């Protein structure tokens, strides 16, 4: 930011192109299938009632 | 005396399904949260719940439902789906609730095409979610009669049931290692005629599902 | 009579299968209901009204009969009510919409004799305190018939946890400008004022300040 | 509060004597011992390192 | 060749205890959180961790420690304590980790009075926490040699070890149902002479602990 | 030689017991490290420096050897780093204090050939992106020797997930005023620009906008 | 009873 | 290594 004392994260000048960190979990890296292939990405499905 | 016994037997069932529908709908409502799923899996209470869940779905399907019992089983099927949507939930179900997975597979075969269409979709969704887990895909696709079940389900004229069958098929064919013997022989066990027919369907989502599934099959 | 005894056993088997699903499903609700967001989500559903109505029914049903599956069932219901009532919108909901439940809780606190389902009596006392944080909740409870007599009969209970939560309920009422109408067991409140449970004696000593001012 | 539209929680005029709600859990009501007796209250112990 | 094999055997151990001390201290640091404990209990990874935890504590106590290995076992004992401080944690340990509870009881008997004083306190704290759970109290107080263990531990001159023994004793005597046969006979199996001696101790906390424990014993 | 083969088996048994405790303890850290508060607490301890130093050691140690207990061990380490780096203070900590770890991650991304430990390559790529959100982190990585060559060699990898996270790392660099020095496989970036993974083609198309402006 | 299917 | 014992 303006003063580089504690805050060192980059600020992006375009609202649309933000930097976004990604996390990981043990299940999902270890127990899940690698379903991010070239022609499809398979992802879980969730259902909520009304 | 006989009539009095039968009378409050009916009165006990309607209260039971009322409590079941109320409690489990609240649970289904909040089970979309990852933290709620993790909390549910906490303890042995998860085990006893999923055990009694499979029994109830089975007990109700065998009775073939009023709006009470039907909402009850919808909630049970919805909870299982949302648990399975979380990585540790699908991992828990294949390690600790294979009996319930069996029941779900069994019940999909008991329901004739056109009965409990929404219950089938929910159950098909849970199977799809479980198939994302690697042990879950193995247990499902090794289940005896799994491929015949797909043909049986694709005989339902409801487009949403067929869309979700093709989703499950899409999941299974992307893993060549578990393929039954020869990959080309496994392709021949799939309902290719029905898939090709659906690749020319009026429903846009179902047409695209079948058409994309057709592409994956031709390139193996 | 050649179809009766068999039908009677099927009656018992259904009852067992019923309280088995009840204990399982409601224990899960009991657990997740500690989160505020979950309580909000629960109240935003249409089943909320139906759930708490039948909660009070099955609660009253069982106490008029202690089994393990059944005890877990009723504890889970009282525990859910307690956790919902701990949330502002939760106690608002209960006093606006589930006062028959509140009446049942007030009733059963009187039907249980000192010693039976002490765990259930403690949870219900916790729930009445929680809804009494709500102005409408304080009013509806304190104006229940025989409410003040019930509190002193509940102080007769020998369990220190029952007494702690009776003293907190009384403390909640006294903390608001209210009708007064001399039955204070100033013995049992003074008897508990010097105790080695440092929360019980503190609950009576802080209560005694208010009973003067 | 001032306007009784949505907020119905009581406000206490003394800072020291606040109203404080209590929650419950299945384990602890069911699986734990009732250790709130007349002469002692036994409660769990926690340790943090430095 | 022999010397080269022994050399990197030592080099493998020092790395292992270094990793163990680092990872488990971080875990011990955050295990004071209820949400961290619940997260830890999630899955079968809790089972494998508590299994290998008991083995390491046992393996290290048998070697009788440098500041590395000692910090390692302190962290293991600290995690167990903090898990046991949460109701579902002590419930998990008595249902799923009775082997570890046995190891902890065993190791308390292997340590002579005055060795690993801080490890004893940590282990005694976990036992106290487990004894709050009703099954946990039953399993502990029914363990063969449990009461003799209390005498053995009270022979340590360290006041903090003795304070925590009396805490565990305080817990156990408040449950008359599990009492061995006659309640008066169970009282006679306790180290009354040592407790009465400690009810006149210089240490204020230990003096009050023994004095209050003495009151509970006289009124049964 | 009458004490050698026995000592060698004891060597192997210790190694098994070691990576068994390592996989267990670090999988638990991996799980809880998804919480921001936990990451803060971890960094406030004295072992934080020591933990991440030996993290990079044991990471590099194993890759120079794929086993299951061992694979879970190293994945857990890379997963912890990834989750710490996702927190602002976490990536600040890593670039201020654990740059040898960062160098190891950059190194091993080059030593792994396309196909071995693809899961590990994906996590490490995620971690470098995360620390590059930090200004000092972006600088130290991009100025690593052979960094830009490594990115194109990583785009040669046939795995779509590796490529996704290479394209996000490249996108992160381009989003800041930086040195430029023409090796852009505009084939493989354009080859991936028309894909039916709607996150991969989106990762190249959004990247192509920046490569013009 | 209607069902919202958020992925 | 020192140990804080918060109840």
């Amino acid at each position: 930011k303006r003063n580089l004392l504690n805050e060192f994260d980059r600020i992006i000048e375009n609202q649309e192109k933000s930097l976004k960190a990604s996390k990981s979990t043990p299940d999902g890296t270890i127990k899940d299938r690698r379903l991010f292939m070239h022609h499809v990405s398979l992802e879980p499905i969730t259902c909520v009632p009304f | 005396q006989l009539n009095e016994a039968k009378q409050q037997l009916l009165q006990q069932a309607e209260y039971c399904t009322e409590m079941g529908a109320a409690a489990c709908t609240l649970l289904w409502g909040v089970s979309s949260s990852e933290e709620v799923v993790k909390a549910i899996l906490g303890g042995d209470k998860a085990l006893k719940f999923f055990s009694i869940t499979g029994q109830t779905m089975e007990s109700f399907v065998k009775s073939l439902l009023d709006s009470d019992e039907s909402q009850f089983v919808f909630a049970l099927a919805g909870i299982v789906t949302n648990v399975a949507a979380i990585a540790c939930g699908r991992e828990f179900l294949v390690n600790s609730s294979r009996v319930l997975l069996d029941t779900i597979l069994q019940l999909l075969g008991d329901l004739k095409p056109g009965q409990c269409t929404k219950l089938k979709v929910l159950m098909l969704m849970s199977l799809y979610n479980v198939s994302i887990n690697l042990k879950g895909l193995k247990y499902i696709s090794e289940s005896p009669g799994f491929i015949p079940l797909l043909w049986w389900l694709l005989s339902d004229p409801d487009a949403e049931v067929c869309l979700h069958v093709l989703r499950l098929v899409q999941s299974v064919v992307l893993e060549p290692e578990v393929f039954s013997k020869s990959a080309s022989e496994f392709r021949s066990s799939l309902p290719l005629q029905r898939i090709l027919a659906m690749s020319k369907s009026r429903n846009p989502r179902l047409q695209t599902a079948a058409q994309e599934l057709l592409e994956d099959l031709r390139t193996l």
